[PDB]
This record gives structure tokens, sequence and C-alpha cells, in this order.
């Protein structure tokens, strides 16, 4: 009885983590000491965009980097949306 | 050589299609910071200076320098009808009795031809239109690649060029002992 029985937590939503199942063990496919293998290496953070062309207009893409390589990537959108899903309510079709 | 000098001389001048290392930089100045090269000239005076520089001496050292092939040694080989009344007449198929003016046009012509002045304006002429080919020749190597990689230039200069020029580096004097071409290395010419 959502939101009801939702108020004292009666109920937990199952997660995809709770289907997990293990990769059978078969056929499946491919520690800390004084050597530097344990040693951490530090990244940096770089600021990508906007570039010069039209296309690729407000791209704030935030890269981490190992050195030179891309460790991961973080693309912020949203400097261009207007909200066009919304004013489009409030507009006849042909509007 | 030659062509290892003139690619080696556009990487050299960080010209494209070697300048993606600088050009990275305004891709990933963000919203705080920007550069300083910005209303400075000079930075600007010493990119294209660096590239007339780089065309005079790779005319310097490739093409002729000053050397204009001269075309009097031309016409002395074909002309063998002197003639001392000034006709001039030529020993060739297309030949025929010329009719310059001793006293107002060989006269001038042959001193106009001796002066420092006229001499001098060759010379410089021959390099001027050998280094502007060679402007020339920049200017269409921008227009026609798009930009190499940091990695991919190194590769080029320490595993391709480089490996070439050492190995031309033993053969040229191998074969210039070969025929006894050693030049003398005293104050000649
Ligand atoms: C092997 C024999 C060589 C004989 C000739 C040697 C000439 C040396 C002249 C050096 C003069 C400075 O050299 C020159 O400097 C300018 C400014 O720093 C650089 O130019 C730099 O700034 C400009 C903007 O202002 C950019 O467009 C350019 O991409 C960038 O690299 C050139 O990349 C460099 O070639």
């Amino acid at each position: 009885a959502e939101p009801q029985d939702g108020f004292q937590g009666t109920r937990l939503i199952p997660t995809g983590a709770d289907f997990q199942s293990p990769p059978d063990p078969f056929i499946d496919e491919g520690v800390d000491e004084d050597s530097v293998e344990g040693r951490k290496v530090r990244h940096y953070t770089v600021n990508f965009g906007p570039q010069h062309p039209a296309a690729h207009g407000v791209l704030r893409l935030i890269l981490e980097l190992n050195g030179e390589e891309i460790v991961r990537a973080d693309p912020h959108v949203g400097l261009l949306h207007r909200g066009t899903e919304k004013l489009c309510e409030y507009k006849t079709y042909m509007q | 050589v030659f062509i290892i000098f003139f690619i080696g001389s556009v990487a050299e001048t960080n010209r494209a299609p070697f300048d993606l290392a600088e050009a990275e930089s305004e891709l990933v100045s963000g919203f705080m910071t920007e550069h300083a090269a910005v209303i400075f000239v000079f930075f600007f005076l010493a990119e294209y200076g660096s590239i007339v520089l780089m065309c005079i001496l790779t005319s310097i050292l490739f093409l002729g320098g000053y050397l204009l092939i001269s075309l009097l040694d031309i016409i002395y080989n074909n002309l063998l009808s002197w003639i001392v009344i000034g006709k001039y007449i030529i020993f060739i198929f297309p030949f025929w009795g010329p009719v310059f003016i001793d006293l107002g046009l060989y006269e001038i012509i042959s001193y106009l031809y001796n002066a420092p002045t006229v001499e001098g304006s060759f010379y410089g002429l021959s390099l001027g239109v050998k280094t502007s080919i060679l402007i020339f020749v920049f200017i269409w190597t921008r227009a026609s690649f798009p930009r190499i990689r940091f990695d991919q230039l190194m590769s080029f200069c320490w595993t391709v060029l480089l490996p070439i020029l050492f190995a031309l580096i033993v053969l040229v004097p191998c074969i210039l002992y070969s025929f006894n071409i050693f030049p003398v290395n005293i104050s000649l010419l």
C-alpha cells in the first residue's frame, strides 16, 4: 500500500544488485608490500570545451587523466536545456 | 635529404600539420583562465620571420641560393656568326639577320648588364623568387593535411626520419671517397 506501507519501511525495493548471479565457474573467461606496485598514482582533472566549431557549442566535459590517457569522462550537459518539453504542453500542436 | 629538411623545417616552425600540441591549449582553457599571447605582435613577427628565414636557408642549401640559370651561356653555344658590323647573325634554324642598333641598344644593354646594381638585383630576385616558391609550399601544406598527434610526429622523427638520415650520413662520405670527390676545405670559391 504505497505510500502508506512505505512510511515505516516494511518493504524494500528489489534492486538489480539483489538479482546478481555469480558467473559459471567452469567456462569463465578472464598484496601490500614494500614494492612500488602497491603505490598509488594521483590523477588530475581537465575541463574540456567549448571548442571553436558551432555544433559542440555547449560542452563542458570534465576528464580525469592518468598522465595522458583518460581514466573517466564526465560530460556536464544542460547548458542548452531551454524547457522545450514543458513549453510544448502550453501550445497547440501546430504551435 | 631536401625533402627531409623541408618536412623537418615545417615541424621546427611548430606550423600545421605538426602544431597539435600547441593547438590543444585552446580546447582545455576552461572557465577561469586564459592565454597570454594576446596583444603581442612579437611572437607573431617571431613566428612569420622564422618561416621566411627557414625558406631562405632551405633555398641557400638545396636550390640555387641566388644562382640564376644564366641564359647567356646558351646564346653563346647557339650563336656562331659573330659580325663586327653589328648584324649579329645567328647560325640557327629560326635565325635571321637582326637589326639591333649598335649606337642605341647594344652599347646601352652591355653596360647595364655589367652594372653593380643590375647584377645584384637579379641575384636577389633569384633568391626572392625561390624563397617565395617555398613560402607557397608551406601555405599549401597547411591547407592540404589534417593534424598529426604528438606521439605520431615523435615516431616520425625518431623511428623513420633520423634512421634514414644516419644511414645517409654513412653512405654520402663513402661515395665521395669512392669517386675522389672530397672538396678542398681551404678558402677557394
Ligand atoms: C636549422 C637552422 C635554422 C635556421 C633558422 C632558425 C630560425 C630561428 C628563429 C626563432 C624565432 C622564434 O621562433 C618562433 O617563435 C614563435 C614565437 O615564439 C613561434 O610561434 C608560436 O607563436 C605563434 C603565435 O604568435 C603561433 O602561431 C605558433 O604556432 C607558435 O608556435 C614559432 O613556433 C617559432 O618558430
